[PDB]
């Protein structure tokens, strides 16, 4: 384990005229990356590198906010949203670059109107953990939030923002789960439960307009999630195929998109 | 620890997985000209990166009934790279070379090659005429072939009246198609003067004569090429003036 | 540059903590058992 | 980490023969095998590797690259290649004498079946924007070409057609600056 | 190198009656400024100067905000602005006083309405680096800003303000570039690429109204740039001719404006 | 001990019997690139003899009603000598220069010249057209004149919208035909990048505008030439590849 | 007068740092090689 900033500098090198010392002939059949460097192949000069690599850690790469979900409220009176960040393909691909992730979160709530404005009304955001009863109306008893964490914010206020800890029963969030959640006779036709990790179901996010009568507005609240204190394990290739579903890595059998655009011939660089 | 090798000179490298050795011509390394042996007063130039690297020539097909090829060594590189520009603008030239001749074949082909360097390899004119003014002489594209080489007419006498059988008194190697596929020679600067022009005088010359001609069975690969890569080790020039092609 | 300062007992509501430059590329690039040198043939 | 390049990304390659450089026996000398650009933030072979999908998240890159060629062929088939990198300037070389004027390597198929051509960092500016095309041809890196150095010689009763698998990775002094979003992901409607 | 404030004071001097010591006869043919001072020519007194020269550094001269560009948004839905500060002749001339400049920046965003007002709407400012895809609509996926820096501010808020570092691939910003960006056959008729430094192209600045339907307002956002931590090199004369183009120092062949107004004769001071 | 001078650089020397000084541009000497400011990894070449010498251009006649001339400094030398070959084969270039402009006249001629260097001397296109696509631009043989120079159309604005009156903030000298006959400037390598190509970018440019036009009586010499000799001090190149003319 | 105080890790978001009175007019006014005195004739 080495810990350093900048970038590994080069050293001066001269020509080699001898037998038995061959740094260029590698062997990829051993599953190891080649270790030949600049100095041994060509004659090089000495440079002191200062090109900082602070911006390439997995803690500066993920600590950027990003839309995770949108919640349309018609005012049924209320609206719910099952917390799952794999719904928009911009923050889904960076998280699916890895297999296991352990991180804290920071959600930001941006609520607008139909045409886009901010009327001075009041909104209640309520988090419903797994097992807590979901509200059945806009004036139900679940909104009394004697134990559930809730946020009371207006439309004319700055966007709300809370901090969320690591709330998983396992030791890390896994995006890919190679198994079934239960025992029994699994079918051959419709496996509607394969690849469903129960350690990622975090609950339901509900929102209502705090009032007594019905307010005649169609709102739209966007949830912007940011990751922090993030640890990652077992990297895996980044997806190249377009996404089809939300909880499943389904792709299209026909019209498979190639991972490199076409050119005329193989002997024409351009 | 003896057959694998890598030869990094400049921004070019040569990898091989089965060689025999690297013969060092007359047991000496290419050096810079000392202040004792030097005679020119002007300061010489030394690029040391752009001219000391592996230049690769075109490939020569090895037919079954082949005779051989030969190249002049300071003359194959006069239009290619920064070395040709340096050896066209300047007037004096001193450097050693670093040879490498590759000829790969399968384990079902047989044959051999004799690769060697011949200091002052003078081409003789063929023909029985013992009259000074009527005797035949070789053309300019036969004494100095260029980068496309030249074939032998009588490889048994090296086209100079000299037996090939006793041409093993020269720095040389073999390419036996059952043991190796590459022959390399590190030749120093051999001349009677410390500096010499690289356009009128060709110091030495490689010869590759195919003894024990190529043989194979039906169904094998017929096109067997031969590629050579030169490296001008320790090049220095002097006498900068207008550029002369030849 | 006071940024690490928190204002609650919960430690998960703070900023981005100390930036450690930990880097072990020898587990993804050279995972083989027998340590191979870089100036020799891989398979002797 | 090494990662197979899509050097055969031309049309008429079906599904998985896009990773292979076909090698066979020639009749004329000095032939050419393949050629591809060096730019990893560019459309082409580097789009299929792992460093060209990470350098597409960042809008700047620096340091040396590395291309490893592995030969998948018969044990009795020998041969030599001249893989040569050429800094910017004119277009792709037409001859092998022009290609050998850069920074080449002479690799011969032997017991060791893999060579690695390091691509040195030869640039004027400290960094290069990973977006070429138009007025951004000031940040081009050059051309890597692979030539039929001597020939592909094969004995009888052995196939006269093989393949080379090209791989690519970064080096020790590789670095990246200014994050951005890739151009791959396209989404019309939400994934319901 | 001398470092001092105030101003160099004078010293007492008397009359000189001797030969060989001539401080007044200079020689401008050597390309050197004359070094004759007050004391040697005339008889002078002693004064202690306290007239501070702190306000004449190149760091107090440039650390003043100033309009760099204006962005008209009709609501196409959005509006873009290619970042180039050589569009208004007030801050362009001070920067073109020098050849190379290295500085940080601080942009201020002042958005108004057609007749001039501030309606409580919401605006998104997004910075598009070179290579990032420009947005093609008001509800496109580029506005998700998973990695691009964005600012969400209202019209009824104070003007937004961010800090921008030195974002050039070279070591300094050069305004005058005596060359072409590419190789090839350059034409004799229309050199539309001469004097185009690629190290100054910084990207595109986009702005939209965060909504779903179309808001019926014509906005106008002014970008006020301020320089700080500025270093300058290779001073050059200040321009006297009126500006014609934006990226080129074109002037007018006819009607060349003289750099000094006319008077009656050469023997009349007034 | 101040007017006589000799400037030996390489195998060339410059003798003069009445000068004024040798202005040192921005009080700095042409140096080699340090390992701190360098960014390229390849080793640079240094001829140090064949490229650091006085190249002499053709002479310019000084007519009575002359306007002026201007030359680009890394571009006047791309086809002449070993410096042009080095700046055509390589890709990067860093060097300082050493100027010298001679204009001798008798003690019965009067006049003066302003010789100066202008870093990043961008030529403006003349014409009133405030439309991006319809505006006029200078040709390639006007931005980069070559070794034959180019004349000014409006020397009062230096053909760039910049007053000549305040063009004395540049390293400069005068050639007063009653005091001296030669102006020399030693300019270092001024650029925003450590290395730069010598074919696309011209660092700076000499301007010689004849203020106080030449005057004489009948019977004197009419043909009054103007000769300039450049010396590329401390030249080093990098990035050797195929040679590109332009 | 606390003004230099920053509130982020990035140093380019601070105020106007220390005011150094560096001034070298001898490189624009007297750039000649041979140092000339001011009480003598320039060209002897
Ligand atoms: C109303 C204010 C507080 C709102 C609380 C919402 C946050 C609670 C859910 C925690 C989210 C953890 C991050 C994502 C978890 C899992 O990876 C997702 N299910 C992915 O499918
Ligand atoms: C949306 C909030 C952040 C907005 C970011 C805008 C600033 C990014 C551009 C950096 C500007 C650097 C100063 C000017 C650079 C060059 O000199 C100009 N191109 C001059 O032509």
């Amino acid at each position: 384990v080495t810990n350093a900033e900048s970038a590994a500098n080069t050293t001066p090198s001269s020509h080699r005229l001898e037998t038995g010392r061959v740094p260029a002939l590698q062997a990829a059949e051993t599953g190891a990356t080649s270790n030949a460097t600049d100095e041994n192949m060509i004659e090089t000069r000495c440079v002191v590198n200062r090109n900082g690599v602070l911006e390439t850690t997995i803690n500066h790469f993920f600590s950027r906010s990003g839309l995770v979900g949108v919640v349309n409220l018609t005012d049924t009176g209320y609206a719910t949203w099952d917390i799952d960040i794999m719904g928009f393909v911009q923050l889904r691909r960076k998280c699916e670059m890895f297999t296991y992730m352990r991180f804290n979160a920071e959600f930001t709530f941006v609520t607008t109107t139909k045409n886009g404005e901010a009327r001075p009304y009041m909104l209640q955001y309520m988090y419903v953990p797994p097992g807590a009863p979901k509200p059945t109306g806009r004036d139900a008893f679940q909104w009394q939030t004697a134990t559930n964490p809730s946020v009371f914010v207006k439309l004319t206020d700055p966007p709300a923002q809370v901090s969320v800890p690591f709330m998983s029963p396992a030791s890390a969030y896994q995006w890919f789960y190679d198994g079934y959640p239960t025992f029994g006779q699994h079918p051959e036709t419709s496996n509607t439960t394969y690849g469903l990790c129960p350690n990622n179901m975090m609950g339901t996010f509900a929102v209502r307009v705090v009032s007594r009568e019905a307010s005649q507005l169609k709102l739209q609240t966007r949830v912007y999630m940011k990751l922090k204190h993030v640890r990652a394990w077992v990297p895996r290739p980044i997806r190249s195929q377009p996404y089809l579903l939300k909880n499943f890595p389904n792709y299209d059998s026909s019209k498979i998109t190639n991972s490199a655009r076409d050119r005329s011939s193989i002997k024409q660089a351009n | 620890s003896d057959r694998v090798a890598q030869l990094t000179v400049g921004n070019s490298s040569i990898t091989t997985q089965e060689a025999a050795n690297i013969v060092l011509a007359y047991g000496e390394w290419p050096e810079y000209c000392p202040d004792t042996d030097a005679t020119a007063v002007d300061k010489p130039t030394r690029p040391d990166v752009s001219v000391n690297r592996f230049y690769t020539l075109d490939s020569k097909m090895w037919q079954e009934n082949s005779t051989g090829w030969y190249w002049k060594f300071p003359d194959v590189l006069n239009k290619t790279g920064v070395f040709g520009q340096n050896a066209q603008f300047h007037y004096l030239y001193r450097s050693g070379f670093c040879l490498h001749v590759q000829c790969n074949a399968s384990k079902f082909h047989q044959g051999a090659l004799l690769v060697a360097v011949i200091p002052e390899f003078v081409i003789a004119g063929r023909g029985s005429n013992t009259k000074p003014n009527e005797a035949p002489h070789p053309g300019f594209t036969t004494t100095f072939p260029g980068t496309t080489g030249a074939t032998f007419h009588d490889p048994y006498v090296l086209d100079s009246g000299v037996p090939l059988s006793q041409a093993l008194i020269y720095p040389h190697q073999w390419i036996n198609l059952r043991t190796n596929n590459c022959a390399t020679v590190i030749v120093p600067y051999i001349n009677a003067v410390p500096f010499d022009s690289a356009i009128n005088h060709s110091n030495f010359g490689l010869i590759v004569i195919p003894v024990s001609p190529l043989k194979y069975s039906s169904g094998a690969t017929t096109a067997i090429p031969i590629t050579i890569t030169i490296a001008p080790l320790n090049s220095e020039f002097g006498g900068l003036r207008q550029a002369v092609s030849q | 540059n006071f940024t690490n300062i928190n204002y609650y007992k919960d430690s998960y509501a703070a900023s981005a903590t100390r930036q450690d430059f930990t880097q072990d590329p020898k587990k993804f690039t050279q995972p083989v058992l027998d340590s191979i040198r870089e100036l020799s043939a891989p398979l002797n | 980490v090494e990662t197979i390049l899509e050097v055969n990304n031309t049309t008429e390659a079906t599904g998985l023969t896009r990773l292979l450089i076909p090698v066979s026996s020639q009749n004329k000398a000095d032939e050419l095998c393949a050629a591809f650009m060096v730019d990893p933030g560019r459309i082409g072979p580097w789009q299929s590797t792992l460093v060209g999908q990470i350098c597409r998240y960042y809008t700047q890159w620096s340091g040396s690259l590395k291309v490893t060629f592995m030969f998948t062929g018969s044990f009795m088939a020998t041969g030599k290649m001249l893989v040569a990198y050429s800094p910017p300037g004119s277009a792709q070389p037409a001859n092998r004498e022009t290609a050998m004027l850069g920074t080449h390597v002479i690799w011969d198929f032997g017991l060791q079946s893999s060579v690695s051509l390091v691509i040195p960092w030869i640039s004027n500016t400290h960094f290069r924007t990973a977006k070429t095309g138009g007025n951004y041809d000031y940040y081009t890196a050059g051309v890597v070409t692979l030539w039929y150095q001597t020939n592909y010689v094969v004995p009888p009763e052995t196939p006269g057609e093989a393949y080379i698998i090209a791989m690519g990775a970064a080096q020790d002094n590789f670095t990246l600056k200014i994050c951005k979003d890739t151009d791959e992901v396209t989404q019309q409607a939400v994934l319901q």
